[PDB]
């Protein structure tokens, strides 16, 4: 809605990464 | 929020559905078994389904 250490670079999105979500499902 | 977009709702809704299925049939069977009424689970699971 807009008209520094920039830590945002380490925020990793795992959309579509099936293997990533299976690990969290297991634990 | 723990799981991703394609599976946060997939298994999350399934957990609600599956838990409700066993809960619903138990409560319905609780009334009939208490009153000494024998009804097979098939006739109730069809309603719950």
């Amino acid at each position: 809605k807009g008209p520094v250490d920039e830590l945002i670079c380490r925020i990793k999105l795992h959309e579509g990464d099936t293997e990533f979500w299976k690990r969290r499902f297991l634990g | 929020r723990i799981l991703g977009i394609p599976w946060g709702f997939l298994i999350g809704a399934e957990l609600t559905i599956v838990q409700s299925r066993i809960s619903l049939v138990n409560k319905i069977q609780k009334v009939y078994r208490s009153q000494g009424v024998q009804i097979h689970n098939r006739h109730i699971e069809i309603i719950v389904r």
